[PDB]
């Protein structure tokens, strides 16, 4: 139903964390400790995949990483945060509308079939002390472009490799839409300066790895505001900057960019995710407010995660829980309630990108 | 009348109030001593969250009762 991905460097951090735990030199944060305590293996007896999955499983359906976390043992530690922010997840989806926020969405007459790749942006905001990503990419409070570049390369490249391959298998090319990842709430104090840094990071990644992405065709980047319209040729790829508030008629995130169609391309949308939440985050509580929540509400994300068969409400642009559930449990019946009543957890297959650019099992990449 | 307001960090605030003070007045008084905007304050007592428009006397909050302050998440 879904696939967790992470970089080689993230795997190294995981191996180091697991070993620190095994030695007694680190201890888990509260939420990871809860997941550990509900199963039977010691850290040492568990394989690297199982350990990684349990850490990912400590995510909660909705969390505001930018304001609600303390970065210590009472929720997730910095060491866990550094790892969780690097974890991405993809899934095939049905796209019921174009992804328009609020009331502006346009239903697809025929729902589109495509894919989402949830990726968390650089966490540069906090309600308490500094975040792991602040410590990573800020030099005394100033954004470092190369360091930001390396962060996003770590977090996006495994998904590009995956979909490059998936396009080849379907004998098509990939059309990928990207929102202003990390330029919203995650940018905190850097709101007014972050957008050219994110754009530069996307360009740098595609440029550095053009040789490994021959089946990627179109990258449609839409930070909404604060960037100029542009198309760049990056090798064989066409990178477009089309902020919707600047360029009238810009195609939605959940729709084929100009020059692509379902016969020639698979459609992938990157979703601005969150270190600590399940995919879709605040739509688990029924809110439809961020890129994360809007795209989950506009797709069958919730059915991919829970296995349930929801129903798309054309009038409000929301994929609803099963109708039997809403009748039986009206009043405590959002998707997060469905999760509680059904004992659903977030845990699925995980692969790592190795030094050569192949996605393999954590065990296989660790031993190389 | 004095009442106390305990925060998450266990810190304890002392307030000077009247039984007829509304929970809204109390939140305003919390803003005066602590600078927390009232629309970020949840006040808990006797297992409930308290409504702005009712009085301390309505909720049976007596002298030296302790209210619990929880801040609002905000995305
Ligand atoms: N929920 C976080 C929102 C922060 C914000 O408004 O960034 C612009």
């Amino acid at each position: 139903a879904y696939q967790l991905l992470l970089s080689k460097e993230t795997l190294n951090k995981i191996l180091q964390y697991k070993q620190n735990l095994e030695k007694g030199l680190a201890t888990p944060g509260k939420f990871f400790l809860e997941e550990l305590s509900k199963q039977e293996k010691s850290i040492s007896e568990m394989d690297i995949t199982t350990f990684t999955q349990l850490l990912i499983q400590s995510k909660k359906p909705q969390v505001f990483a930018e304001s609600q976390v303390y970065h210590d043992g009472t929720d997730w530690t910095l060491e866990e945060e550094s790892i969780l922010g690097d974890v991405s997840v993809n899934m095939p989806v049905t796209m019921y509308n174009d992804g328009g926020h609020g009331s502006s969405f346009k239903n697809h007459p025929k729902p589109i079939s495509g894919y989402l790749a949830y990726v968390p942006g650089a966490l540069l905001a906090s309600g308490s002390g500094p975040t792991s990503d602040m410590k990573e990419v800020l030099d005394n409070g100033k954004l470092n472009q190369d360091k930001l570049n390396a962060l996003y390369e770590r977090r996006l490249l495994p998904q590009l490799i995956h979909f490059n391959e998936l396009a080849r298998q379907n004998e098509k090319q990939a059309a990928i839409t990207i929102p202003g990842i990390g330029t919203g709430c995650f940018s905190g104090a850097y709101y007014d300066v972050i957008k050219p840094y994110v754009r530069n990071a996307l360009i740098h990644i595609l440029e550095k790895h053009k040789d490994s992405l021959p089946y990627i065709d179109i990258i449609h980047y839409d930070p909404y505001m604060g960037d100029e319209p542009a198309e760049k040729k990056i090798g064989h790829m066409s990178f477009r900057v089309s902020p919707s508030g600047v360029v009238r008629g810009t195609t939605g995130q959940l729709d084929y960019p100009l020059g692509s169609n379902p016969d020639t391309h698979i459609l992938v949308s990157i979703v601005a995710w969150d270190h600590f939440s399940w995919p879709g985050n605040d739509y688990w509580g029924g809110a439809r407010q961020t890129d994360d929540g809007v795209k989950a509400a506009s797709t069958d994300t919730m059915g991919q995660v829970t296995g349930a068969t929801g129903v798309y409400d054309k009038k409000w642009g929301r994929y609803m829980p099963p109708e039997s559930f809403t009748k039986d449990r009206k009043g405590m019946s959002d998707w997060g309630d469905y999760v509680r009543e059904n004992g659903i957890v977030f845990n699925g297959p995980v692969l790592a990108l190795d030094k050569s650019g192949k996605l393999d099992t954590l065990e296989n990449v660790a031993s190389r | 009348m004095q009442i106390f307001v305990k925060t998450l960090t266990g810190k304890t605030i002392t307030l000077e109030v009247e039984p007829s003070d509304t929970i809204e007045n109390v939140k305003a008084k919390i803003q005066d001593k602590e600078g927390i905007p009232p629309d970020q304050q949840r006040l808990i007592f006797a297992g409930k969250q308290l409504e702005d428009g009712r009085t301390l006397s309505d909720y049976n909050i007596q002298k030296e009762s302790t209210l619990h302050l929880v801040l609002r998440l905000r995305g």
